């Protein structure tokens, strides 16, 4: 849904996000992979993420620099 | 316009429950008129928090 930059990360390109209103990784894995889960509907209703990017890590200095060069590139 | 606020606290009420009960019957994709008692045992017991 959303990409943005925070403070949370320091040798990490990138990291992800819950919503505020939703399960977390590990709630959601352990809800799902437990019997008589139910998923119906429950299951098609949560877990929500967004995304991250430290601007430190030179990987993500060189990906922008190329990047800025070609707008429709392959790799 | 009258501006009646107990009135005004009971639309709110009324509006809001209709509204959360459509918006959960269609992300549900189950027919609203089925889909009382849940709501009604969540706001029956509504605690401090809720």
């Amino acid at each position: 849904e959303k990409v943005t930059i925070s403070n949370r990360l320091v040798s990490s390109p990138c990291c992800i996000v819950t919503s505020t209103y939703g399960w977390t990784a590990n709630m959601e894995r352990i809800m799902k992979a437990q019997a008589l889960r139910d998923n119906s509907t429950m299951g098609y209703m949560m877990a929500k993420k967004h995304l991250e990017i430290n601007p430190d890590h030179p990987i993500v200095e060189t990906l922008r620099q190329k990047a800025e060069a070609d707008k429709n590139d392959k790799a | 316009v009258e501006e009646k606020c107990a009135l005004m606290e009971q639309v709110a009420h009324q509006t809001i429950v209709m509204q959360f009960i459509l918006e959960l019957a269609k992300s549900l994709k189950v027919d609203p008129r089925a889909c009382f008692r849940q709501f009604f045992t969540k706001i029956k017991t509504a605690d401090r928090q809720y």
